[PDB]
RNA sequence: AUAGAUGAGUUUGGUGAUGGCUCUGAUUGAACACU
RNA sequence: CAAGGCAAAUAGGUACAGCAGUGAGGAAUCUUGGUCAAUGGGCCCACGCCUGAACUGGUAACUUGGAGGAAUGAGACGUCGAUUUAUCGAGUAAAAUUCUGUAUACAUAUUGAUAAUGACAAUAUGUACAUUUGUCUUGACUAAUUACGUGCCAGCAGUCGCGGCAAUACGUAAGAGACUAGUGUUAAUCAUCAUAAAUAGGUUUAAAGGGUACUCAGA
């Protein structure tokens, strides 16, 4: 899944994509089945909040893809840990 | 008059009572002060009896039910015969024995 | 609009869509019986082109409408009491109602195969 | 317990679950039961549970 | 009544895979494309064509009403701590660095060095992906019928349902004849001898058994529904499998269902003869049944 | 003449597909053919379901000798042998149907048993200990610690699991206290501590063997308080179970889930679709 | 109750918007047609 | 007590929105049954009497739940429909064989109830029986094809549309895709619809800024 929420804009066409725990499945329109089904992600919640455009909606969707909440970033500038709490719980990630 | 009477519930062929607290004058199954247990008149069997013993499963509210006989409720003829089991009242009926 | 403006009531129902048979939609009715005002015909609108067979029906609620006659080929004249369902003649103008096939004197279409619940036709029972 | 349990009972053996190892959703019940009044108030000691009460309101 | 849903049952040329041992099945089995074409498909006709095959194995005999609601998204599962590792490390190493870890230098470095790095601490078996999609049809291994079919007492979910529905199985030392009931865990579940022997045995030949007339072991017996002495059907070696939320006993054809199939990382324990892409799409349509 | 798809079935089914026909060898024959971890895989295109191995007729003996004969605590013989302790017990409860069995002189389904043992890939408890039978200490996910949580915290912290589980819920516990055989992690600390492995094993030992003492002196205290409330009155036909209740507990709003009585204000749901008319409980 | 949030057809020479309509889901103390 | 309807005239009753039932209206909703055995209620010192409350039998696929059959089935060297007349299908389908005894029928027992009382039926056990297909769709949305007929005609159509002489959209035939004792259609409700937006919208050019700002109430 992806990092967190994530919102693009692209001419009137919002796109909004939502990380979801293991097993959530694919829970999105079907151009978004496709972009998620390819790059590798299982778990996601997909939302389209303006328009329904089918090239702004790819569009956005690929630029939200690629403005993902950086942890490690948001850590340093912040100056404090962001501990993934699922990975210290069973200790290690849980693919 | 308060009762401690039964009102019948379930389905066609398969009766299930509720041992209430009502007035007397009132419908069956209307809502009543209170709910003092169920009875069940089909007996049962335990799972894994080949005695071939039956029982009744009967929920009692004993500490309710005599609160009620002590101020003065009427329990009807089959909650008297129930109560009079358990050891709160006598019975009103015996098998004759000459 | 402002909280108070809410609070004063700004917030109405939307306008109503006009339904697609109002005859039926207004009293929540699936079917009405009627009597045949008048059998015809009518022509549709800048499209298409043809003959469309429909019935000036007089519905047991006093209105009176008029109802398209689905298949090829109907019994019904003036003087017949036919039942009316939703359903409207989208090329034609008016025309916002059907006919039921196995209705009380409408006949079904006789020499129907093929989607014979909807014309109100038996089984040719052939086989048997 | 008057007849032993069987060996065909889930009961036979005993292992109980740790804790938070299932979700099971009970569904919602519908209807109610009627709220037993109170015999009693709130604060304090009523008089109907002193030693010479029911012999009081209800002598011999 | 055979219904029309059944005419080409073990079609040849639809290649539809059954939950069955028949020898039809078996070479439809065998000779499935590696994969479906979705090449060019819409989302529709994806999820259809998904929809078709699965439900063509997974709970073939219950409509599709009854299963829309079965469905479930609650798709259980596991993971696996070590002792070893949970005794000597409290979980802080998992958040060092800025929370996520320390960082370990790329793929091509490591080996470019002569020295491998440390071995990173973690719990044995992880960093593997669990097959979550694998268990879209798990609830249907929960009926009574399927678990019947699961631990080889039965050689269809169709002949196990009748042996159901003929009060021949007995849950719990009580005889239980509806084969909707779901399994709890712990219950005991107990088919006749006879009638596992029958489903599984081989058919009764009364050509080849007409030349055994006269000319540990066993001996003939020709009293009895099944060839004697009794062997095991054809080709049923090619089902032979137990999943492990099953404990079967064969000497008495008594299983318990000691706990509900989960996914476990790298691992599923619903036998389904389909990948994780087709998997993945009958998931997708039952979420809206569209 | 037959068609020739069936041609080409009876041309599979005698020349590769003779090989299923009948079962020679010794241990699984799938399709799928062995994987990458020893395993059979039963269905080629699905590589993730596996012909996991299956209790030798020797080995469900040898765990009813060491529950039954040796009285060993149930958690003692599955951290033993790896086997679930959910397994260990209807092992033994199939065990018990066979001296039934045995006893009443009904003859077991033997050419059944053997036949499908050897279909079946099988683990040897005792001398050979290739590898273990199953993970015990697989941990339920729990719906709370699903998410997704990144928690802020200073850049020095030592962020347990402890805190972890208090990150996801404050009901929620760690996964050290959600083992079924939770003294295996006492056990390793006390290599950490070079304990000799001899004293080690001693004190697991008297570890399960006092947990299980606890389970089985709570379920005893309990099932006497379930007989306390019942009053058994014999009558000249039946036998009268009067059970006692709190008829005051019924919540706040009489809408309690617990409550005992038919409730009032609900009609049938008997048209109601899903709705399950058949016993959900055989106890 | 922590899994629960989804779209599709249709305005234009074309594009992006705005905005209705219809379909996709569930249901009825239903009716009608074929059974 | 008055009025109109029905009955009544020298009377002064009746109003079935009590149960069953009839007529009418309507697209449309059932028996003029049995018993007070069970539960409840009225009267009674007691016994007992009464109870269209109630419990039970009947009618309707209106709905829900369940049953409504499983396994084997290869050269009948037969049939049928297409067609690369030798290829592709019907087709493991059928026949046949081996088993089961499900709804249900019958029988026994127990039980609903006990002080006694059983209208009617449930459950358990034993024996016996292998019994229907129906309906919609097939241009796209939307899973699923050809041939012929018709020729902007006849007709289809939820939306966009189709039909003007070589129509995968109409009618027929076959095939295919589905649900199934139901299947479609009509009507309605929620959701779709951030499509009256409190949560949570908007008004330069697209629906929408008052002609103006001093001002009471109000924020
Ligand atoms: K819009
Ligand atoms: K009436
Ligand atoms: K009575
Ligand atoms: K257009
Ligand atoms: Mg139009
Ligand atoms: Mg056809
Ligand atoms: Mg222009
Ligand atoms: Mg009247
Ligand atoms: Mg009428
Ligand atoms: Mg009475
Ligand atoms: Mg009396
Ligand atoms: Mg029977
Ligand atoms: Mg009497
Ligand atoms: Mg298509
Ligand atoms: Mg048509
Ligand atoms: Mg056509
Ligand atoms: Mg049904
Ligand atoms: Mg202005
Ligand atoms: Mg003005
Ligand atoms: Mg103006």
């Amino acid at each position: 899944t992806i990092y967190g929420e994530v919102t693009t804009k692209v001419s009137g066409t919002i796109v909004r994509l939502n990380s979801r725990p293991p097993g959530f499945g694919l829970r999105v329109s079907h151009r978004i089945f496709e972009m998620c089904r390819a790059a590798g992600i299982r778990d996601l919640s997909a939302k389209f909040l303006r328009s329904r455009n089918p090239m702004n909606t790819v569009k956005a969707t690929y630029q939200a893809l690629l403005s993902q909440p950086n942890p490690e970033d948001l850590a340093i500038g912040r100056g404090k840990k962001l501990v993934d709490v699922r990975k210290v719980y069973y200790g290690g990630s849980v693919y | 008059v308060l009762k401690l009477r039964l009102a019948r519930f379930g389905r066609t062929n398969a009766p299930f009572y509720n041992i209430v607290v009502a007035h007397a004058r009132t419908a069956r199954n209307s809502k009543p002060l209170e709910v003092i247990g169920t009875y069940d008149p089909v007996p049962k069997k335990d799972t894994y009896d080949t005695t071939g013993k039956l029982h009744k499963d009967i929920k009692l509210d004993v500490t309710r039910a005599k609160y009620w006989i002590g101020v003065g409720a009427q329990p009807t003829d089959t909650v008297w015969r129930l109560l009079s089991l358990v050891g709160i009242l006598d019975p009103k009926y015996k098998k004759p024995q000459p | 609009a402002t909280l108070n403006q809410v609070m004063r009531g700004c917030r109405k129902p939307q306008r109503a869509r006009h339904a697609v048979s109002p005859a039926l939609s207004s009293i929540k009715s699936p079917a009405l019986k009627g009597v045949c005002v008048k059998v015809g015909i009518t022509r549709p609108k800048k499209p298409n082109s043809g003959e469309r067979k429909t019935a000036r029906v007089r519905l047991s609620t006093g209105k009176v409408i008029t109802a398209y006659i689905p298949g090829e080929g109907h019994n019904i004249s003036q003087h017949s009491v036919v039942l009316v369902r939703g359903g409207r003649a989208q090329d034609c103008p008016g025309v916002r109602y059907h006919l039921v096939r196995g209705a009380l004197d409408l006949a079904g279409v006789a020499t129907r195969m093929s989607s014979r619940s909807k014309y109100g036709t038996k089984k040719p029972k052939k086989a048997s | 317990d008057s007849v032993s349990i069987p060996p065909d009972s889930p009961n036979y053996i005993k292992v109980p679950e740790p804790p938070q190892s299932s979700e099971v959703r009970h569904p919602f019940v519908k209807g109610h039961l009627p709220i037993p009044r109170s015999i009693f108030p709130k604060k304090g000691v009523p008089e109907k549970v002193q030693s010479g009460y029911v012999n009081r309101i209800a002598p011999k | 009544m055979k219904i029309r849903r059944l005419f080409k049952y073990h079609s040849l040329k639809k290649k539809p895979i059954r939950p069955t041992w028949n020898k039809y099945n078996l070479y439809n089995l065998a000779t499935a494309g590696r994969e479906p074409r979705i090449s060019g498909k819409t989302f529709f006709q994806q999820k259809w064509l998904a929809k078709s095959l699965t439900r063509a194995y997974h709970g073939e005999h219950i409509k599709e009403r009854k299963w829309a609601r079965m469905f479930s998204r609650r798709l259980p599962a596991v993971v696996n701590m070590d002792p070893a590792y949970m005794a000597k490390y409290n979980g802080s190493e998992q958040a060092a660095g800025r929370g996520s870890g320390l960082s370990e230098p790329p793929a091509y470095e490591k080996t470019a060095d002569e020295k491998p790095a440390k071995q990173v601490i973690a719990n044995p078996g992880r960093k593997v992906p669990t097959p979550y999609e694998q268990m879209t049809f798990a609830p249907l291994e929960r009926r009574l019928d399927i678990a019947i079919f699961r631990a080889l007492f039965a050689s269809s979910a169709r002949q196990a349902r009748q042996m159901v529905v003929h009060g021949a199985v007995t849950v719990n030392g009580k005889k239980m004849k509806h084969p909707g009931y779901l399994l709890n865990p712990g219950d005991l579940f107990q088919v006749d001898v006879e009638r596992v022997l029958y489903a599984t045995g081989a058919p009764k030949d009364k050509k080849l058994l007409a030349a055994a007339m006269k000319a540990e072991d066993n001996e003939i017996d020709p009293s009895k529904p099944y060839m004697t002495p009794w062997r095991p059907r054809n080709y049923m070696s090619a089902f032979a499998f137990i999943p492990r939320y099953l404990e079967v006993n064969q000497n008495i054809c008594a299983a318990v269902y000691l706990r509900h199939p989960v996914a476990r990382p790298g691992e599923s324990e619903v036998p389904s003869p389909f990948s994780p892409t087709i998997n993945q799409l009958a998931f997708n349509w039952y979420l809206r049944r569209g | 003449v037959q068609s020739v798809r069936r041609q080409k079935m009876f041309s599979w089914l005698d020349k590769k597909g003779s090989a299923y026909k009948e079962h020679t060898r010794q241990g699984p024959n799938l399709l799928g053919g062995q994987g990458k971890d020893g395993l059979a895989v039963p269905f080629p295109n699905n590589p993730y379901f596996k012909s996991q191995p299956v209790l030798s007729e020797g080995s469900r003996e040898i765990i009813y000798q060491d529950v039954m004969e040796k009285g060993l605590p149930i958690k003692a013989v599955s951290a033993k042998y790896n086997v679930d302790v959910r397994r260990v017990a209807a092992v033994i409860r199939l065990k018990e149907i066979e001296k039934r069995w045995i006893k009443e002189y009904k003859p077991l389904a033997r050419p059944y048993a053997r036949a499908v043992m050897k279909m079946l890939p099988q683990t040897v408890l005792g001398g050979p200990d290739q590898k273990p039978h199953e993970s015990i200490n697989d941990v339920h996910v729990h719906s709370y610690t699903t998410q997704q949580l990144f928690v802020p915290v200073s850049e020095s912290r030592e962020f347990t699991r402890e805190d972890a589980a208090k990150a996801f819920g404050d009901h929620i516990l760690p996964v050290d206290k959600k083992l079924r055989v939770p003294e295996l992690i006492e056990f390793q600390k006390d290599l950490l501590k070079e304990v000799p492995l001899q004293e080690a094993n001693r004190k697991f030992l008297n570890a399960t063997a006092a947990s299980e003492a606890k389970i089985a002196e709570r379920e005893a205290k309990r099932r006497q308080a379930v007989e306390d409330a019942i009053t058994r009155v014999k009558t000249d036909r039946f036998e009268f179970r009067f059970q006692e209740f709190n008829a005051e507990n019924v919540g706040h709003d009489g809408r309690d889930r617990n409550a005992v009585g038919w409730r009032y204000g609900v009609p049938f749901p008997d048209r109601k679709r899903s709705q399950i008319k058949i016993p959900t409980k055989v106890e």
